[PDB]
């Protein structure tokens, strides 16, 4: 029993509670678990619950508790394939539209992500004073080409983050002349052409739209990155 | 597919002078120049920087230990820029010889400047410390920073201050020299039978592996997810988004559970704070409570 | 059971192999066939420690050890007691950790995310495969890989590393360790940001990345970003290991001296080599 055998033993039990602490933190989100019908499973597993905190939300957005009652405050488009549990549920209707699988989109606010000034985040590059390209390629003017290698439309404009200076979407003008909106990480800029391999350019016309040509909000981003992401494997019918 | 390794497209605008919050403005330098370099790989933005007492104090204190141990290398090379480059690496600049024990009274050639130099390195960490601490509460954030670098000063300490007092000799100290300071710690796993048996140095190891382990799970989860634009996890934290989402049934479907947003940053903390945690440990019962770690061990 | 948000996740699809026969879960685990491939290699050779901690005569799994062939045994197979265990058990292992990176693929598809995971995990792979195979083979004897056994493997590691002097002198392998000291550094740094950020001050409203970024511009004058860091540290942790595998490739079968006289080509350059005084003079 010298000091070296009582501090491993020492930290041994340290270590226990640290690994407790650290995994009832990371259960404030998606818990408690729930049966395949909604209701709560009965084993919910050897930790408990964490007892909620409170964030406060910058710019008077109000504040976030968790854990608490949670919601997915959509309708979910699905149906069970097994009586039991641990199968599959299947699509009832067209998957992209309908928002599920790897076309999820999470139920944000309705409120665009804000700076540390209270100002948006994420802008058109015409309406934000002073950026431009200042290496790569600058897409705008270049035509947009879907996974059937035909064209869906042109780049009109970037939107940036700001306060990070990135690309984070390219505004396409449709054949119809409106615009989409399409992650900057999906897409391959080249020198004459921008490819999306997630797409087909009759697809492009599905990704949800924004309500204001100058602003995007969490919900709305949520919506665009998940349609064009499930063409990964639901527009791969038709892909070359 | 494009993997958002590098930037395709870079964009600039003006400068961001930051956040204002408590910081004194006075101490706050120009922008500097962008760095189209650094802007494939992330922001191009240099600068600016704050510059208080602390920082002064810290980056003076910081170089006169640089150039103490600067003075001693031509001093060993005879003055010969040659010798200098030539040898570089083998120069070393040793604490006093056990005879002087901790007494400072020791000639600046037999361990005296050792002394000086590590008083000047004491002043520039603690500093430094200092610094991150008031540039936290400046703009109101938490001091997770401060304390996960305690933790790096912790084994530093041990190694250079508090286990050669407890030694009772200032000659039980790290060497400042490039390949004398790893002799050193193959030397020190030698006296104390074998390292590889200490159950410190073991866990130790277990979270250095496991550092590496986690940011690659971590950062390669985050770039999978930066199509949903996961990398923002302030927001992801205040208004659970669907990267969030995917990340966690990610790993969930892998290996059973999962962490959040927020979670994860928490695990990684630990993750790495406990390696210079369980090594300070290590070494400070090295000489002090076990000489010999293969024999202590195959008692327990 | 499923977290609150999964089930709109758990659609069929994005297999490689089998279609919709192997696509179900078995509570949170997700199968697919290369779930069953790596049950089936798992199951394998865990059967096979236990049955060379019969052949070896004890239970603790602190003394099991299952050894390669000898060196006489050069390349070729060994009988089971005599290294033919580690070999299919090094079979079995390989079985299970590409099995592992292929499920993780299959998942990847059916969430729609990237395939950086599976990719990150395929070089921890790759050293695995460094000291168990690619080493060996250039060497020619098994023997030379490593041991399965919780402290045996580590006097594989001190026996290897003094066969060659100080292994400090590797020059590839104090990069490695710089990466790995680097990551651990900008793990910790990161991890603590983020909590700085979201539970600030008492009394204080939830902080914005903005905050982020300027608290490391005011500390160190340059913050890389949100996307760079994670960036960083997927390219820290593996260009650690990368550095890694490539400081064992090269030991023993391209460098045979001890790492420290490879530092020689600096210090006897013909022109300064001679001049007196210094270190090496
Ligand atoms: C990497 C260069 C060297 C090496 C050098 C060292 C040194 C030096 C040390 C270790 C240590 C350990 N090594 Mg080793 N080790 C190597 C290869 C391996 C391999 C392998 C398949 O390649 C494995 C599985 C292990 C496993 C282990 C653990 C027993 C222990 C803690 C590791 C850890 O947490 O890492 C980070 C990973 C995590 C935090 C995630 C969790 C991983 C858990 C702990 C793995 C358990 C594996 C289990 C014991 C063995 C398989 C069980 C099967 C059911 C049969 N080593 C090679 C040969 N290893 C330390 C120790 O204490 O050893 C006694 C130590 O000091
Ligand atoms: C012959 C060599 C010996 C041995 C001797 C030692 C000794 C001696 C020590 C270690 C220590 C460490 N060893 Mg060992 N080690 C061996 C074999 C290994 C093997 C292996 C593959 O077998 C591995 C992976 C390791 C790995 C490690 C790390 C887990 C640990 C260093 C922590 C750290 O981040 O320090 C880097 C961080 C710091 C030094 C903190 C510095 C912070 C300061 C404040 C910043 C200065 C800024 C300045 C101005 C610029 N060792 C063998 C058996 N090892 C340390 C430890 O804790 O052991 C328990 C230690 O002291
Ligand atoms: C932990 C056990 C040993 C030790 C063993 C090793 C080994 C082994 C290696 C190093 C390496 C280095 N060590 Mg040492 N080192 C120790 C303590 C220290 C201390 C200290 C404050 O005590 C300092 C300042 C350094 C400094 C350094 C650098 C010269 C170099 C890369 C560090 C790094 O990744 O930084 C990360 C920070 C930034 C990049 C910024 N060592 C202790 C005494 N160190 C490597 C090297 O290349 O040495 C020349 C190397 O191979
Ligand atoms: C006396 C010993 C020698 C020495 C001799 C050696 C030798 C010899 C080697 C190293 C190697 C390494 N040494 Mg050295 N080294 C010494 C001193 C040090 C010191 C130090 C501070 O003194 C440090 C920091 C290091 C650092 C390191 C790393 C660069 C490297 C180990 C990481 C690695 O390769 O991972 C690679 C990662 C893996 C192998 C993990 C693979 C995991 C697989 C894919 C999955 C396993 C799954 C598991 C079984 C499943 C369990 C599931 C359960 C649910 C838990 N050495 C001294 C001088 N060192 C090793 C190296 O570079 O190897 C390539 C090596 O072989
Ligand atoms: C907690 C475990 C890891 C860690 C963490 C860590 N280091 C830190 C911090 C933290 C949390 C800081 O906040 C502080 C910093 O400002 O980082 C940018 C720092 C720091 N870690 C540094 C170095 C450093 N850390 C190391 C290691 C580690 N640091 C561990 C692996 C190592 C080695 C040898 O592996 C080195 C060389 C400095 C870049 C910086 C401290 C600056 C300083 O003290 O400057 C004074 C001297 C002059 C100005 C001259
Ligand atoms: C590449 C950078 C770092 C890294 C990354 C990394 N590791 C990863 C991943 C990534 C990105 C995963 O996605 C994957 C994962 O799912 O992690 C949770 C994984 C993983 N990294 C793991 C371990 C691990 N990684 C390590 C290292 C690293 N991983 C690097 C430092 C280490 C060490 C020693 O440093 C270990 C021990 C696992 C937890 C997990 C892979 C699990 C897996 O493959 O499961 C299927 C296989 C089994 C369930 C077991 C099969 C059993 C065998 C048939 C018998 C065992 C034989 C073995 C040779 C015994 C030897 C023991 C002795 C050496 C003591
Ligand atoms: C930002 O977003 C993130 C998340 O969400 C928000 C996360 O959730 C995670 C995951 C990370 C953690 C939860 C942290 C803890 C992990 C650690 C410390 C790594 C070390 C991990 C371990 C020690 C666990 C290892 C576990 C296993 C290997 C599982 C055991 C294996 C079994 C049971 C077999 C697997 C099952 C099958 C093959 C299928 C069954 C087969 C049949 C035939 C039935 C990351 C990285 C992340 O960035
Ligand atoms: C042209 O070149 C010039 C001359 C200009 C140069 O500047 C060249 C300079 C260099 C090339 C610098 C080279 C630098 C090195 C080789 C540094 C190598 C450093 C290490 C390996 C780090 C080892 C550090 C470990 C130790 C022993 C740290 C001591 C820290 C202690 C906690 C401090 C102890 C304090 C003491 C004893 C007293 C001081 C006061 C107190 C209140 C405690
Ligand atoms: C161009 C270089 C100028 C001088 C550099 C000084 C030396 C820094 C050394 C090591 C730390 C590595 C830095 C990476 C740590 C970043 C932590 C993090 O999470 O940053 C995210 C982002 O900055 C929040 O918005
Ligand atoms: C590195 C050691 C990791 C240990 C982590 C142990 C925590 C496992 C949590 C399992 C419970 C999850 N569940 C069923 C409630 O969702
Ligand atoms: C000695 C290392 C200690 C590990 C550091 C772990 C970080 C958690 C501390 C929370 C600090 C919060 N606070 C109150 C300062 O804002
Ligand atoms: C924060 C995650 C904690 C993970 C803990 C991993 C434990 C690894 C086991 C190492 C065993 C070392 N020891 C004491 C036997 O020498
Ligand atoms: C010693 C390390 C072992 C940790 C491995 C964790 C195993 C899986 C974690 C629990 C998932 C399965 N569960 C409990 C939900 O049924
Ligand atoms: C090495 C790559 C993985 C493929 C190798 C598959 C071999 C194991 C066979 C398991 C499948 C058995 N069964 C009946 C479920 O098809
Ligand atoms: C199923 C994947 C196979 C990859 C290769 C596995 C490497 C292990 C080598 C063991 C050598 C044993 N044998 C019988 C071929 O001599
Ligand atoms: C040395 C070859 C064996 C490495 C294991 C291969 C499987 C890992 C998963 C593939 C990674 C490729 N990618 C990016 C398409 O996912
Ligand atoms: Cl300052
Ligand atoms: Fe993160």
């Amino acid at each position: 029993f010298d000091l070296a055998s009582l501090a491993i033993y020492s930290f041994w039990i340290f270590l226990a509670g640290l690994i407790y602490y650290l995994q009832t933190e990371n259960m404030r989100e998606g818990y408690p678990l729930e049966n395949e019908d909604g209701t709560p499973a009965a084993n919910q597993g050897p930790f408990p619950l964490p007892k909620p905190k409170t964030f406060i939300l910058p710019h008077g957005r109000g504040t976030l508790t968790v854990p608490g009652p949670e919601s997915e405050d959509r309708p979910i488009a699905l149906a069970r394939t097994a009586v039991s549990e641990g199968f599959p549920h299947a699509p009832t209707g067209d998957p992209m539209k309908d928002g599920v699988g790897p076309a999820s989109w999470v139920a944000r606010r309705d409120l665009p992500e804000l700076d540390g000034h209270g100002h948006n985040k994420i802008k058109p590059m015409k309406a934000a004073a002073g950026f431009h390209v200042s290496a790569g390629k600058n897409p705008i003017g270049l035509p947009v080409r879907g996974c059937d290698l035909e064209i869906a439309g042109k780049v009109v404009d970037i939107w940036v983050d700001i306060p990070e200076q990135m690309a984070r979407f390219l505004e396409v003008e449709l054949k119809d002349g409106s615009t989409r909106l399409l992650p900057m990480q999906m897409v391959k800029v080249q020198s004459n052409r921008v490819h999306v391999n997630a797409l087909s350019s009759d697809l492009f016309a599905g990704i949800p739209t924004i309500k204001s040509p100058t602003e995007v909000t969490l919900l709305e981003e949520d919506k665009i990155c998940g349609y064009v992401a499930g063409g990964l494997m639901y527009a791969a019918p038709k892909r070359k | 597919e494009y993997q958002n390794i590098f930037t395709q497209v870079q964009v600039r605008g003006p400068a961001d002078l930051g956040m204002t919050e408590d910081v004194n403005l006075a101490n706050r330098s120009g922008v500097g120049p962008f760095s189209t370099l650094l802007g494939w790989f992330g922001n191009a933005q240099l600068g600016p920087i704050y510059l208080g007492s602390l920082g002064v104090l810290s980056l003076f204190s910081g170089l006169m230990w640089f150039f103490t141990i600067g003075i001693w290398f031509w001093y060993q090379a005879g003055w010969n820029p040659a010798v200098f480059l030539r040898d570089l690496f083998f120069f070393s600049l040793e604490p006093p010889a056990p005879e002087y024990g901790l007494s400072f009274a020791a000639p600046l050639k037999e361990g005296g400047l050792w002394l000086i130099a590590s008083f000047f390195m004491f002043v520039a960490v603690w500093s430094w410390w200092g610094r991150t601490y008031l540039r936290a509460q400046a703009l109101g954030m938490g001091k997770h920073t401060a304390w996960a670098f305690l933790s790096a000063i912790w084994l530093w300490m041990v190694l250079g201050f508090i286990r050669p007092i407890l030694m009772g000799s200032w000659s039980e100290a790290v060497p400042y020299g490039i390949f004398s300071h790893l002799d050193w710690t193959n030397n020190f796993s030698l006296v104390h039978g074998n390292l590889h048996y200490n159950p410190f140095h073991g866990l130790s190891i277990a979270f250095l592996y496991g550092s590496a382990l986690l940011f690659a799970m971590h950062g390669a989860t985050i770039l999978a997810v930066s199509r949903f634009g996961g990398e923002r996890e302030l927001e992801q934290i205040a208004d659970r988004g669907t990267a969030a989402e995917r990340a966690a049934l990610f790993w969930r479907w892998t290996m059973g559970f999962n962490a959040t947003m927020e979670g994860i940053h928490r695990w990684a903390i630990w993750m790495a704070v406990l390696v210079t945690l369980t090594g300070g440990i290590g070494i400070l019962l090295s000489g002090t409570v076990v000489d010999n770690w293969y024999v202590w061990g195959q008692n327990h | 059971a499923l977290l609150s948000f999964e089930r709109k996740y758990r659609v069929p699809g994005g297999t490689l192999v089998g279609g919709n026969l192997f696509d179900f879960w078995v509570g949170p685990f997700y199968v697919g066939f290369f779930g069953v491939a790596t049950f089936f290699f798992a199951a394998l050779g865990i059967i096979l420690i236990a049955w060379s901690a019969v052949l070896q005569g004890t239970w603790n799994p602190q003394l099991i050890s299952v050894y390669p062939p000898a060196l006489e045994y050069g390349l070729g197979g060994a009988p089971l007691a005599k290294g033919g265990l580690w070999q299919i058990i090094t079979i079995c292992a390989t079985g299970a950790f590409v099995s592992w990176a292929l499920r993780e693929v299959e998942i990847c598809r059916k969430l729609g995310i990237g395939y950086h995971i599976p990719f990150a995990f395929a070089f921890a792979i790759l050293a695995y495969l460094t000291l168990v195979l690619f080493r060996p083979v250039m060497m020619g004897a098994w023997g030379y890989a490593f041991p399965y056994g919780i402290w045996t493997h580590l006097d594989w590691v001190s026996n290897t590393g003094y066969t060659y002097g100080n292994f400090h002198y590797n020059p590839a392998h104090m990069i490695a360790i710089t990466f790995f000291f680097t990551n651990a550094l900008a793990l910790a740094l990161h991890g603590a940001l983020v909590l700085s950020a979201a539970n600030p001050e008492k009394g204080k409203e939830m902080r914005t990345p903005d905050h982020e970024d300027t608290f490391f511009r005011d500390l160190v004058g340059y913050s890389i970003g949100t996307l760079g860091i994670h960036r960083l540290g997927l390219l820290l942790s593996l260009s650690a290991v990368f550095f890694s595998a490539l400081c064992m490739i090269i030991t023993g079968t391209i460098w045979f001296d001890q790492w420290v006289d490879w530092w020689q080509w600096w210090v006897k350059l013909p022109w300064w080599a001679n001049i007196p005084g210094g270190i090496n003079g």
